[PDB]
RNA sequence: AACGCAGCGAAUUGCGAUAUGUAUUGUGAAUUGCAGAUUUUCGUGAAUCAUCAAAUCUUUGAACGCACAUUGCGCCCUCUGGUAUUCCAGGGGGCAUGCCUGUUUGAGCGUCAUU
RNA sequence: GUUUCAAAGGCCUAAUUUUCUAGGCCACCAUCGAAAGGGAAUCCGGUUAAUAUUCCGGAACCUGGAUAUGGAUUCUUCAC
RNA sequence: UUGACCUCAAAUCAGGUAGGAAUACCCGCUGAACUUAAGCAUAUCAAUAAGCGGAGGAAAAGAAACCAACCGGGAUUGCCUUAGUAACGGCGAGUGAAGCGGCAAAAGCUCAAAUUUGAAAUCUGGCGUCUUCGACGUCCGAGUUGUAAUUUGAAGAAG
């Protein structure tokens, strides 16, 4: 909301992070039964705070 | 401040309100010009300070190593008694010759019935100003209560 | 007897001395080195596409700076590493949260004949 | 033998001479603060019977304490319930005065472990009594076997337990046949008689 | 790459000297993990600046107990750590401290040995 | 509790700018999805091993200089810079509350002796 | 409950020219509360795929530090 | 004019100590109603759930101001019996112990109140030295309004 704070702003710094695909190279593992991220975030379907 | 206006106003309370007879004979104090002379007296029969006490104790050992005698040696003291338990005690078996009572007391319950002791075995007693005059005399700070036995000839 | 002379009906707290520490041992025992160094200041030189077009022209050269970094420290930190002059300093933190300096050097000295020797161009 | 006429003295009560006293010395405490420090033992007979010692580490602690019943707190006397709890005013509190008295100056020094207190004084708002109190952590009291046991960790809060004098006294913890439903522990006991052993051979 | 037991022999100034040579290799090596895909020559030479400011650490706090050895009151850091609850607790002088009465107690009448 | 750290990780598992760990001890050659070394491979030594007694331990929190929808605002000692006991910045060390034992300054015709 | 039936302090000049000590005056009192109230001081032109009263060019201004040149003032003086 | 004493203060004084967490069990305070009585008000659920304070590996209790009426037992704690009994209760519904007896385990003790009074004999801290959970020596302080030794009712003290 343009004028936000520091506190706030860490939070979101986050948030882009975290939201990103499977890498591939993990798919190959020994034993791994992972496929694809499920903990995953989309600006339209679900909000944060 | 607090604790002034308290001081001030306990002296005030006591005089007011009717004290007792018991309370009452402590403001009979034995006077200046009579007083002057009976401390005069006691600062001779007064205890050994610590280094006196170290000074005997050097000849203890040398005699009782080389001569053994206990009992006549560093001859027998004389000396002004003290502290209230000890004091009471000699006045009840009738061995006390002088007694000297402080007027300022921080209970008078302790030091009230005194008076009616030396009463009843015929003892001599005198009410006298400063406990901490009595404290003086003795190397301490308050001592309440001071008394004679044994006196020289 | 004779009581002190007083003018005032206040009472205040009469100012006593105030005595210093002066203690038997220390609480830390050793002292701590240097928290924010020269080289923990200035992390990374950037080489994004952006930044190579203001090297050229603007005669300033960026880096990644870490948090917690005055522009009193990052003056003194470039003036420290690569030997140079700076003329002035300005900072940004950007949205992943890490801080971006941007620093301009005086006329006597190019950003681009530094730039080729720290390594990038 | 100063103290054993001490001890008969301060049971003549309604006395000329202590009924001057006892007037004296109530106004000097209601002007003082509710807990304060004091200096040396009001009664010097009375605290070296409780195992009070005049040395480093014994310390005294005088306390004033509301008289008269305890009132339930609910408000405008409206208990929603039954018709045998709608009482209020004539309700009273199970722990004395002095335990009352003991527990607050515990909460102010909480460093300091509470041995014993005493009866001081009383008037018609408040009672007054004088707590004393043992420092563990002084090294006098460490080292010298007869004060020892207080320092473990065993004897933290005896004031709130109700292991003091007067806290075995409200738990009803005596000898007799008068004494059945607490003695060794009110809960304890009917915890065990309201319970159902059963083995494994019936 | 480098030894610990290498590093105890070695003056104080020459471990200073050690750790700034280590710190510009770890920077130039950051510079080329942008303009390259892999690099793990990264993780050894940050391993190396781990490796000496342990050794420095040591010599300094082995300093500090030197110069207190002796003496009552240290440092809290230094002090014996183990648990709170032990802390505060009685030392083995302490509660073995047994009274004077007890003492003539025990050695007149002890727990004597018998059989049958 | 937050925020970070892997050559390529989002989560989980570990750790704190010494950041999937450092030192110390034991076992004696791995780790492995793909790289890459290091040759350390008759060794004072591989390892996401076991072990664990020396250290590091961001910002917080009973949370402690005063505040805290703020990465807000001060004060003291100390070394280095800019001309500097007082102004500006940088590196290091400190300043909460109640209660106890002692130390040093004190307050009160509360009260004692001496000029 | 927030100024009370509390012993509630922090502001200036020398002394001393070790930089630590001396002068003094004055006194019912924490701290949080407004990105629309109060409030020290910046504008034009240019430039990016996406930023600007915040970068570049050119012209200003305030607050806090230091300080010396010119001018003014001075035989009765702190201007006519 | 100078120095003590008693009460009360101040300091970023020297050195220590208290908070929170977890809570199965343990020690206290506080305290319901649904329900049962074929209704409902004493009663019952219950001296229970929720709420608040405080501990430890255990806690509490404990060396008789006891139980008995026998030819008398002998600190506390638990198990088997006593007993669904003696009592309680709109004597309705319902509630309800303890002594002796047989076992598991057994361990006893300390202050105050007397004068060392021919010697405050006692203790904290400071400074120094050692074999450093301490010991020895020395300097202020605490304390005679009572710190050591001595004695605790089974006794015990002075000759």
């Amino acid at each position: 909301a343009a004028q936000k704070s520091f506190r706030i702003k860490q939070k979101m710094a986050k948030a882009k992070k975290q939201n990103r695909p499977l890498p591939q190279w993990i798919r190959l593992r020994t034993n791994n039964t992972i496929r694809y991220n499920a903990k995953r975030r989309n600006w339209r379907r679900t909000k944060m705070n | 401040p607090e604790y002034v206006r308290l001081q001030r106003q306990k002296k005030i309370l006591s005089i007011r309100l009717k004290v007792p007879p018991s309370i009452a004979q402590f403001q009979n104090t034995l006077d200046r010009n009579t007083a002057a002379e009976t401390f005069k007296l006691l600062k001779k029969y007064s205890p050994e300070t610590a280094a006196e006490k170290k000074e005997r104790l050097t000849k203890e050992a040398a005699a009782i190593a080389e001569g053994k005698t206990k009992q006549e040696a560093s001859p027998k003291p004389y000396v002004v008694k003290y502290g209230l338990n000890h004091v009471v005690s000699l006045i009840e078996n009738k061995k006390a010759k002088l007694v000297l009572i402080a007027n300022d007391v921080d209970p008078i319950e302790l030091v009230i019935f005194l008076p009616a002791l030396c009463k009843k075995m015929g003892v001599p007693y005198a009410i006298v100003k400063g406990k901490a005059r009595l404290g003086t005399l003795v190397n301490q700070k308050t001592s309440a209560v001071a008394a004679l036995t044994e006196v020289r000839e | 007897k004779a009581l002190k002379v007083r003018t005032s009906a206040s009472f205040r707290l009469p100012k006593t001395l105030k005595l210093a520490r002066s203690p038997k041992y220390a609480t830390k025992a050793v002292p701590h080195y240097n928290r924010l160094d020269s080289y923990k200041v200035i992390e990374q030189p950037i080489t994004s596409e952006t930044a190579m077009k203001k090297v050229e022209d603007g005669n300033t050269l960026v880096f990644k700076v870490s948090l917690k970094a005055n522009k009193y420290q990052i003056k003194k930190a470039v003036k420290e590493l690569y030997e140079v002059d700076v003329l002035s300093v300005n900072t940004l933190v950007r949205p992943n949260g890490t801080k971006k300096a941007y620093v301009r050097l005086t006329a006597d000295f190019d950003a681009l004949d530094i730039a080729n020797r720290i390594g990038y161009i | 033998g100063a103290y054993k006429y001490l001890e008969e003295l301060q049971r003549k009560k309604q006395s000329d001479v202590l009924r001057f006293l006892q007037r004296v010395r109530v106004w000097e405490y209601r002007q003082k603060n509710v807990i304060h420090r004091a200096s040396r033992p009001t009664r010097p007979d009375k605290a070296r019977r409780l195992g009070y010692k005049a040395k480093q580490g014994f310390v005294i602690y005088r306390v004033r304490v509301r008289r008269g019943n305890r009132k339930r707190p609910v408000s405008k006397g409206a208990t929603y319930g039954k018709p045998t709890n709608q009482g209020v005013n004539q309700l009273k509190y199970q722990r004395s005065l002095r335990a009352t008295a003991e527990e607050r100056v515990g909460r102010r020094a909480a460093n300091l472990r509470v041995l014993n207190s005493y009866w001081i004084n009383q008037d018609s708002t408040y009672k007054y009594f004088e707590v004393i109190l043992v420092d563990p952590s002084h090294k006098a009291i460490r080292r010298d076997a007869k004060y020892n046991w207080i320092c473990n960790p065993v004897h933290k809060h005896r004031e709130a337990r109700g292991l003091t004098a007067t806290g075995k006294k409200s738990r009803g913890i005596n000898k007799g046949h008068k004494f059945h439903n607490t003695q060794a522990g009110r809960r304890k006991t009917w915890k065990r008689q309201n319970t159902l052993s059963l083995w494994r051979y019936r | 790459g480098i030894k610990a037991y290498e590093l105890r022999t070695k003056s104080k100034d020459q471990l200073e000297q050690q750790l700034v040579e280590l710190k510009k290799e770890l920077a130039e090596l950051k510079v080329q993990k942008l303009s390259r895909p892999s690099l793990p020559k990264i993780n050894t030479v940050r391993k190396n600046i781990a490796r000496v400011l342990t050794v420095i650490s040591q010599n300094q706090r082995q300093a500090v107990r030197e110069l207190y050895k002796g003496k009552k009151y240290q440092p809290k850091d230094l002090r014996a750590k183990k648990t709170r609850a032990l802390r505060r607790a009685l030392t083995k002088f302490e509660a073995s401290q047994v009274t004077e009465k007890q003492r003539k107690k025990q050695i007149a009448f002890p727990q004597r040995k018998y059989a049958i």
